[PDB]
């Protein structure tokens, strides 16, 4: 759906923050 | 002595029929075949002394005279009223919807 | 006449204004006599009824109805497409009781003139010269008392 | 050379009638076995004179000068009509159509605004007999109609009007109406005016003429609310004649 | 010492991270232009006028002469696709450089290279950066010239035959015309640069602007500010930002009026009629209708005494009557055939109105730029039915709003830049309160 | 409409222009993660 | 109240034969009327010529009567003035003039029937509001 | 029949006495219409005294 | 529905002409003015009590000292506007006084409107306008608007009255 | 009227030049703290 794409796209942003926070990145 | 001439006109045949000398051109839409073509000629060739005069409009086809003949009973003529025909008001009297 | 005078909107206390000062007589005048009860009929002899002015309205159109509430005559604003004019409908007025008892009027501007007054209820003759009345409704002592005491409260 | 819109716009030249060179002292001959029309009549007022009221008896006031306050909106132009040759050789111009009216308001001394419908509507103007040629001494004299300055739909500031509006002073519900009848009942006036046109220039080649005019007519009466004033209008004119 | 909500101010003295901020932000601008174009194209239907479809970027490309033929009919949508894809692709490159310089790159440029590093206080370096960008801008103005003269031309709503794409072979160079515009009054009937009404003047202005920017760019690379300029300005990063904010604000106000009044570089074929245009077309429409019925529209006196259809302007020109008397300065290609030297020509009006002019008037009158926020077309009392708000209203309102806030942003940063350069932007020193060492007022 | 060959990506294109808005919102998730320092 | 077959029944021709539209046809005709007609004919008036409206009694008195599906479908192909004397395809959208009125190009014969049907149905639902103007808003 | 002294005018005659005779609205006390007095009209004199 | 109530009061009570409403308006707009100008003044006469660029952190709710200079604020406004506050207690009382008093005044006018005791007309204007059809003011123009409001909304807004106004009785200007 | 026009052109030009030269006359330096 259109809502499938915008869900995947929308998930990307916060996923970056999470990966960096769970790995103690330079946040 | 101070009388509204438009209100007075509503007390004559003008208030019940299409007055060939006075009525705005939009009223010819009430009967079929009259608008816009015959309405245009009728208004351009006013005034008329008798309702029957409109049959003598130069240029009428026989079908147009037939339409007029059939609608003569919905026509009337009263004296021209300056207030109703000045301002080009028979073509556009400021009334839309 | 006393009962008819109660049936007249000029004595309604909710028809005044804050800065319209003085007695009610200063507005519509000193009432002199009941003119009689106006009965309106169209050209078909149907009795018509003037729609009365509600207290909310500073001004109100003149609309005449039959016993069933159907509009049968009015005073039109735009004349060009009027269907219900007094002229077209042959509206007349007849008076019973009071000063004009048994008189009938047929000339449209006179008939309209009484129709304009009938929206106020029963029709009265007023003396407007003695107090130089201005023709604009004022409220009664019932109105002024209520206003002052609700504001003080 | 010819001027375009973009040369004229905003200059005031659009309100001016075409002029003829001071050499144009020719004569335009009139063939009676021929019909003629005025292809364009242009009238440009230069002076508005209003007659005063002397209040008293047989003194009769004069025409006083006035100031125009409505700007360069005054000229009649694009007027056309038949130019007829009569049995006696007089010519008669019959106005057919054109921009033949302009509302104008001028101010008299003291501040009174006088509005008027400057017009030549339905103008019929004739010459003297035996013209045979239009020359720098030909005069046209005629009369025209002056309809009401406002037409039937116009509503006064309390909503009263002739073909529309209230028929009473609704803000004074119980005032006696007889004092108000002149303001409550609108009427539509239709009066006559008079105009002289004096041909002072003639281009015999092209059929253009130019000259001077004086007209007299009534000002606005505000649909019967007040008495009109008499107005005298002077200006210049231009006209072009064609074989019809 | 800045809080999180002023966190981008921490970037003031970190030239490397600020570069990434800027380049990343530039990627965002390019992304929207690419994404919006494709979105518009995906929704585009060629049989509907563009202004019935909420399009603002496709009209900009069509105006450059791509995709359209005579009358503004869209002939080929592929150029639209190309413009969108190429912008879209390019944003990934800008994004890439942007986050590299912001996260991984050198925090400050001045140690890595003396060419790219800068101090805000270095007046010589600042004018050189300025100079480089002036040359870029000058080149950009010349690309528009190149498109108009050497690469197919531009759409020309004034072209004879209903508008068409036209190559510009004689751009206006006369500086009395070009700079003449800059000195016209901004009031009605004049309209400053917004009155530019032909592509020759448009193309010629960009030749002039291109050269002036390149010349000024070389000027500022080669010079340093003169002392009168040194003593007049505040020399700091926030001062510079404040100056640009004011310039952008002024520019937004101009663009607002441009899209609202100009029907040359915003052709009404693509953007819909202007407000003046649509109001003139209503008077035209009923002129035409009534005249067909037998009315003599020249001699018709209206209720006020003025002409019902035709009257004079304050300077005598014959114009349309009614409330549209205010819009007589309007000029448009469907109307100009009816003008003579004195304004509208009664003989042309009686005899020479064409069907395509009747159509275009009726179309423009029924697409006047009035509509509700939820896109119900027409006056505020209209019922639901027509889904329509003019692109001109959308473009005018959005850019008035943006221009206003940027003026506020100018005031904010200009005042702070002044106060920070004088050293009291954080408050008054209790031990050295200036007012306490002044004499009393009374 | 998009050219035929790309019609598969039509629903993706209907969504793309919103993406810059997500960068502003993403800035506040980032600040939420580090506690608005 | 609901959309019943009775309200969805409209005259097909002058002879008095009738046709019953589906609800689907009605909603489609409404959408197409908005797409191609409403900019001038919203609510059954005519913005560029208010003297002529889409009321049934008005269409009945047109020459060719237009108060039936056939008369309306014909009008959309070859519109004439109210008295039938002049063809007006050049200033009124129609199939005959779809080159200059591009929204008419992609309309099929069944679309014309749906547009015609909506125009005949709507006064049955809205009464005086259809074609009445702002007075009845 | 209605000169200033019939109208209770008191300072008007002192302006008229020394030469101020017209008003910016175009009338003069001598009865002549269409006159321009320039600044020193009755209005200008009044204004001058206020300033 | 409250928007409807606003427009009803214009059309039927001419409420904008009421001096008790006007005093209410001055109290609400005067309140909002006072709110903005006092907040801005404090924030722009702050003392430097910390080193950060965020000045909020340099305040402590138990500190004895004023956090901004009344003296500099007073001189600014005296030279900009001519007058200024000099008394902090009076200033904050006045901030109480203005919007409270404004709202009390509008309440009094609505008590009057409970009885239709409106400030609807000016009698002198109506007398002149009735007799002189060339006399027009913004006062008479607004009453024409009220009259339109009444006739056009009353049937649908007061459905229990069963008002039937035929098209011919509706007040309308030309064309519209 | 032209006398009026010229007079106003002159008066407006004067006040504008005061404004411009006034701010060009070392205005950053006219403050109570650091004048440079
Ligand atoms: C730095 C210091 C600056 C200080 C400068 C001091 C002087 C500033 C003067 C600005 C005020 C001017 C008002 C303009 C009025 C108006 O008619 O302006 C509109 C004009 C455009 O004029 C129109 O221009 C038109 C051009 O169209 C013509 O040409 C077109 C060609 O396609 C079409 O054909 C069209 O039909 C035809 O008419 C016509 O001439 C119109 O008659 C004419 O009205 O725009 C303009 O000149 C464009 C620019 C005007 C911007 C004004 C916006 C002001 C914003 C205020 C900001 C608020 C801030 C809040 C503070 C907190
Ligand atoms: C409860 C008190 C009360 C009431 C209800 C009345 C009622 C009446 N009186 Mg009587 N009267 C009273 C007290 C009262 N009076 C007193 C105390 C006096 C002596 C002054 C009089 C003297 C008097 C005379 C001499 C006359 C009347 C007359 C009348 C009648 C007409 C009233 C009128 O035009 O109002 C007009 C009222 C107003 C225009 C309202 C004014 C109120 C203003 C607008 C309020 C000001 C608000 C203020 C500024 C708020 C700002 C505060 C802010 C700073 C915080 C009416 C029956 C008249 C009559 O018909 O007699 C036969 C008459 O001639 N009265
Ligand atoms: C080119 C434009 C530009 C640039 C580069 C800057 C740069 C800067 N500004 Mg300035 N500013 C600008 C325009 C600009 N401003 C404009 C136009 C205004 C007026 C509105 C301001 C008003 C302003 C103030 C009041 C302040 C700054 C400050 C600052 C600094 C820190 C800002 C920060 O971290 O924001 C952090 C960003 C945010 C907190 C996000 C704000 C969110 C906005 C307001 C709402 C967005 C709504 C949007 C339209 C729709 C949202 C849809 C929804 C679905 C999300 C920085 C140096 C600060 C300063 O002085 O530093 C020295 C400061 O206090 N600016
Ligand atoms: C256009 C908007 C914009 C841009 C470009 C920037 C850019 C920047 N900010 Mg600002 N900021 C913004 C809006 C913006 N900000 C707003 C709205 C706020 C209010 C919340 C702030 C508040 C703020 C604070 C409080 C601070 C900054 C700081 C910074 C800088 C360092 C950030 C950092 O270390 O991230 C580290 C974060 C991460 C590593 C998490 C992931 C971030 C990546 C970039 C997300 C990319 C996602 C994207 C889909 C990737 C596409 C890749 C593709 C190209 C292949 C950087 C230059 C900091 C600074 O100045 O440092 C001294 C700082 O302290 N900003
Ligand atoms: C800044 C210039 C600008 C302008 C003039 C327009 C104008 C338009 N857009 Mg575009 N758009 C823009 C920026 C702009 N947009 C941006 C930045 C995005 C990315 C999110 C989009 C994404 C977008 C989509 C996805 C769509 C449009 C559509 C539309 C149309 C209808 C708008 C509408 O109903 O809004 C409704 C009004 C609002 C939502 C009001 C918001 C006001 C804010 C919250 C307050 C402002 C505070 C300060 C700034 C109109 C032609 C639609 C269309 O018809 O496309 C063909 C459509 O579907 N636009
Ligand atoms: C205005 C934007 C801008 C600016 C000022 C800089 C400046 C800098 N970058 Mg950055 N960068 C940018 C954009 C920018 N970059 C972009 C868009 C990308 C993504 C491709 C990068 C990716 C990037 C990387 C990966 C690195 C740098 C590095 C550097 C530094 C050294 C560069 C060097 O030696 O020159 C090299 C010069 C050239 C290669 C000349 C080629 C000219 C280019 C390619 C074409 C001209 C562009 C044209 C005018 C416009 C674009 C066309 C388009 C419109 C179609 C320098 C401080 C380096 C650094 O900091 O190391 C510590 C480094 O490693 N940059
Ligand atoms: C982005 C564009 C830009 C920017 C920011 C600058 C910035 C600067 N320039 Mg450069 N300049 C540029 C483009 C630019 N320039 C171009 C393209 C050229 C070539 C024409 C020049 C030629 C140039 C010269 C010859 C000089 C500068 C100088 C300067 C400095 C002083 C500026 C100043 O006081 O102006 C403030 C403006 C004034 C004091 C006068 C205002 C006059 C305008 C026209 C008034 C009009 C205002 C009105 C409201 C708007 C209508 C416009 C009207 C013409 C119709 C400053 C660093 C000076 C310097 O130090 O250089 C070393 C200097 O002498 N510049
Ligand atoms: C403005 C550009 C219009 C659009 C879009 C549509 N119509 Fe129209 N219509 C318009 C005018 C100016 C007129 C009067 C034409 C004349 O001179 O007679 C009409 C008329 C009609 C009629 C006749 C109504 C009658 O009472 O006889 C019909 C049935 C009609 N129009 C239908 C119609 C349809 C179905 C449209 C969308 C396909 C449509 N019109 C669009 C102006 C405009
Ligand atoms: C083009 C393209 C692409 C790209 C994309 C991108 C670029 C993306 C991005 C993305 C992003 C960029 C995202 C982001 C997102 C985010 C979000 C999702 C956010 C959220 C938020 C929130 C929700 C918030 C909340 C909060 C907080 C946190 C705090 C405060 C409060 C609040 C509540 C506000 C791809 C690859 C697909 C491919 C295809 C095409
Ligand atoms: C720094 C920072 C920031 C910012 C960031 C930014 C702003 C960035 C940007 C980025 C970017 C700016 C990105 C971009 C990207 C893009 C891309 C990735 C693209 C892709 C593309 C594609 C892949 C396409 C495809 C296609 C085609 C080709 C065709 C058509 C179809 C389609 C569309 C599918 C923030 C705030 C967050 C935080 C802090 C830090
Ligand atoms: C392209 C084009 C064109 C052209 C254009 C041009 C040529 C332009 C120019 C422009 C210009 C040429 C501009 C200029 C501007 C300027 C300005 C805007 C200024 C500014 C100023 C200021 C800001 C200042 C300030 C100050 C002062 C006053 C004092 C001291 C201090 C200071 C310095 C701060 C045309 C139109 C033809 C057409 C179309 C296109
Ligand atoms: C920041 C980089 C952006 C680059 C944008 C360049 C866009 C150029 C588009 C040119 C379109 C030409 C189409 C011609 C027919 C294919
Ligand atoms: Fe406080």
């Amino acid at each position: 759906a259109q809502l499938t794409m915008i869900a995947m796209i929308g998930i990307a942003g916060p996923m970056i923050i999470f990966l960096l926070a769970v790995r103690r990145g330079n946040l | 002595e101070l009388v509204n001439v438009v209100d007075e006109k509503l007390g004559t045949a003008y208030g019940e029929k299409i007055d060939l000398n006075n009525t705005n051109i939009a009223a010819f839409i009430q009967y079929r075949g009259l608008y816009p073509t015959l309405a245009k000629l009728i208004v351009k060739n006013a005034p008329y002394e008798s309702v029957e005069d409109v049959l003598n409009i130069p240029g009428l086809t026989e079908r147009q005279k037939q339409i007029l003949r059939e609608n003569l009973e919905h026509f009337t003529v009263t004296e021209v009223e300056t207030a109703l025909v000045e301002g080009g008001d028979r073509y556009n009297n400021g009334l839309y919807k | 006449e006393k009962l008819a005078f109660y049936d007249y909107i000029g004595n309604n206390p909710a028809k005044g204004g804050l800065f319209r000062t003085g007695p009610m007589n200063k507005g519509d005048g000193i009432a002199q006599a009941w003119k009689g009860h106006a009965v309106f009929r169209n050209k078909e002899g149907e009795e018509l009824f003037v729609r009365r002015m509600p207290a909310f309205f500073e001004s109100f159109p003149v609309i005449l109805t039959d016993k069933n509430g159907v509009v049968k005559a009015d005073i039109p604003f735009r004349r060009a497409e009027s269907k219900y004019s007094f002229e077209q409908q042959g509206v007349t007025v007849s008076f019973y009781g009071g000063e004009l008892n048994g008189q009938t009027f047929t000339d449209p501007p006179t008939v309209k003139s009484y129709a304009r007054k009938a929206i106020f209820g029963e029709i009265f003759e007023f003396d407007t010269e003695t107090l130089n009345s201005d023709g604009i409704f004022r409220t009664s002592p019932r109105g002024w008392f209520t206003f002052a005491h609700a504001v003080f409260a | 050379q010819t001027l375009t819109y973009d040369d004229i716009v905003g200059t005031g030249l659009a309100n001016k009638c075409p002029t003829l060179d001071d050499t144009a002292r020719g004569a335009y001959p009139i063939d009676s076995s021929q019909t003629y029309r005025i292809a364009r009549l242009c009238l440009q007022p230069t002076t508005f004179l209003v007659k005063e009221e002397p209040k008293n008896k047989r003194q009769e006031a004069e025409f006083v000068p006035t100031k125009l306050v409505t700007r360069e909106t005054t000229s009649l132009d694009q007027i056309q009509g038949e130019l007829k040759v009569n049995s006696d050789g007089s010519l008669t111009f019959v106005e057919e159509d054109g921009i033949d009216f302009q509302p104008v308001t001028v101010q008299m001394a003291g501040g009174e605004r006088i509005p008027l419908l400057f017009t030549v509507k339905n103008l019929v103007a004739s010459t003297q007999p035996n013209v045979t040629s239009i020359t720098t001494s030909t005069d046209f004299k005629g009369e025209f109609n002056v309809p009401s300055y406002r037409t039937a739909n116009f509503l006064d500031p309390k909503g009263r009007g002739l073909a529309s509006g209230y028929d009473s002073a609704i803000a004074l519900p119980q005032a006696k109406e007889e004092e108000l009848a002149r303001a409550n009942v609108k009427r539509f006036s239709l009066t006559k005016g008079q105009i002289s046109l004096n041909v002072a220039k003639v281009d015999g080649r092209t059929g253009e003429i130019a000259g001077t005019f004086e007209s007299e007519q009534l000002s606005d009466d505000d649909m019967g609310a007040h008495e009109p004033h008499e107005v005298k209008i002077q200006g210049v004119f231009y006209a072009s004649i064609e074989p019809a | 010492g800045f809080a999180w909500w002023a966190g981008n101010a921490r970037l003031i003295n970190l030239s490397g991270k600020l570069l990434g901020a800027h380049v990343a932000h530039a990627g965002l601008i390019v992304f929207w232009a690419g994404a919006m174009t494709l979105f518009e194209l995906a929704h585009f239907i060629p049989e509907k006028p563009m202004y019935e479809q909420g399009l603002i970027l496709i009209p900009h490309i069509a105006t450059l002469g791509w995709g359209v033929g005579p009358g503004g009919e869209v002939v080929d949508t592929f150029p639209f696709f190309v413009v969108g894809v190429v912008h879209l692709i390019s944003s990934a490159v800008l994004g890439f450089g942007g986050v590299y310089h912001a996260i991984r790159g050198p925090e400050t440029l001045e140690e890595y290279s003396s060419f790219f590093g800068y101090d805000w206080k270095d007046k010589n370096k600042m004018t050189t950066i300025l100079g480089f960008h002036l040359i870029v801008l000058g080149i950009g103005a010349l690309l528009l010239v190149a498109k108009a003269m050497f690469f197919g031309g531009l759409y020309d709503t004034w072209a004879p035959g209903g508008g068409d794409v036209r190559v510009i072979t004689n751009p206006t160079l006369d500086p009395r015309v070009i700079f003449g515009y800059l000195l016209k009054s901004p009031f009605g009937g004049e309209g400053w640069i917004v009155s530019v009404n032909n592509l020759e003047d448009v193309v010629g202005g960009h030749i002039w602007i291109g050269l002036i920017c390149i010349a000024g760019g070389i000027w500022h690379i080669l010079t340093t500010p003169f002392g009168w300029a040194r003593r007049a300005f505040i020399w700091s990063g926030e001062a510079y930002l404040s100056y640009s904010l004011g310039a952008l604000s002024m520019m937004g106000f101009i663009a607002t009026c441009f899209v609202w009044f100009n029907n040359t570089v915003y052709p009404s074929e693509f953007y819909g009629p202007t407000g003046p245009e649509a109001s003139q077309a209503q008077a035209m429409t009923f002129l035409i209708r009534d005249q067909k019925l037998g009315a003599n529209v020249g001699s018709a006196q209206g209720p006020t005494g003025l002409g019902k259809y035709l009257m004079r302007s304050p300077t005598g020109e014959i114009i349309f009557g009614g409330e549209t008397m205010r819009f007589w300065d309007f000029r448009g290609p469907w109307l100009e055939p009816l003008r003579g030297p004195n304004g509208l020509d009664l003989n042309k009006i009686k005899n020479d109105i064409q069907p395509w002019q009747e159509r275009r008037a009726a179309e423009y009158m029924t697409h006047a730029p009035l509509g509700s926020l939820n896109s119900v077309g027409g006056v505020a009392t209209e019922i639901n039915s027509v889904n329509f708000v003019s692109p001109r209203s959308w473009l005018a309102t959005s850019h008035f709003v943006l221009a206003f806030f940027f003026l506020v942003g100018h005031l904010w940063h200009a005042g702070r830049a002044r106060a920070a350069a004088a050293g009291f932007e954080k408050g008054i020193d209790r031990e050295s309160e200036p007012v306490l060492s002044m004499p009393s007022l009374d | 409409k998009l050219p035929e060959a790309y019609a598969i990506f039509d629903p993706l294109v209907d969504v793309l222009p919103v993406i810059p808005v997500l960068f502003l919102a993403l800035a506040f998730v980032w600040q939420a993660a580090v506690g608005f320092r | 109240a609901e959309l019943t077959p009775e309200v969805l029944t409209v005259p097909l021709n002058s002879e008095g034969k009738t046709i019953t539209l589906t609800e689907k046809q009605y909603l489609e005709g409404k959408r197409l009327f908005q797409y191609a007609c409403a900019s001038c004919h919203v609510g059954g008036i005519t913005k560029t010529n208010p003297s002529l409206d889409l009321r049934t009694e008005t269409l009945a008195l047109a020459t060719p009567p237009r108060d039936n599906i056939e008369g309306l479908v014909d009008y959309m192909k070859n519109p004439t003035t109210y008295d039938g004397e002049q063809e007006i395809a050049e200033v009124h959208p129609s199939l005959r003039s779809a080159d200059i009125f591009p929204k008419m190009r992609n309309l099929t014969e069944k679309d014309l029937v749906a547009i015609a049907g909506h125009i005949l149905v709507e006064p049955k639902i809205l009464g005086d509001k259809w074609g009445g103007g702002k007075v009845y808003y | 029949l209605n000169p200033m002294w019939r109208q209770g005018m008191f300072v008007l005659p002192f302006m008229a006495r020394l030469g101020v005779t017209g008003s910016w609205s175009g009338w003069s006390i001598t009865g002549e219409t269409g006159i321009d007095p320039g600044f020193w009209s009755f209005e200008g004199v009044a204004l001058a005294h206020i300033v | 529905a409250i928007f409807r109530f606003l427009l009803f009061f214009q059309g039927f009570h001419n409420w904008t002409l009421n001096p008790f409403h006007m005093m209410g308006v001055a109290g609400v707009l005067g309140g909002a003015l006072l709110c903005a100008i006092h907040g801005a003044t404090v924030e722009n006469t702050l003392f430097q009590d910390g080193e950060g660029a965020s000045t909020f952190r340099a305040f402590n709710p138990t500190q004895a000292e004023e956090t901004y200079s009344m003296v500099t604020a007073n001189r600014f406004w005296s030279q900009i506007f001519g007058i200024a506050f000099s008394n902090k207690r009076w200033l904050h009382f006045f901030m109480l006084f203005v919007p409270v008093t404004g709202l009390w005044m509008s309440a009094i006018g609505v008590v009057g409107l409970a009885l239709n005791l409106r400030s609807y007309d000016f009698i002198s204007q109506e007398i002149r306008a009735a007799e002189d059809p060339e006399f027009e003011t913004f006062y008479t123009k607004n009453l024409l608007l009220n009259e339109g409001i009444r006739a056009w909304m009353a049937p649908q807004d007061q459905p229990h009255e069963n008002f039937v106004f035929p098209e011919e009785v509706l007040p309308r200007g030309n064309a519209l | 009227m032209e006398t009026l026009k010229i007079t106003v052109y002159i008066v407006v030009t004067f006040f504008v030049l005061l404004f411009v030269f006034g701010f060009l006359s070392g205005d950053p330096a006219r403050n109570p703290k650091r004048k440079d």
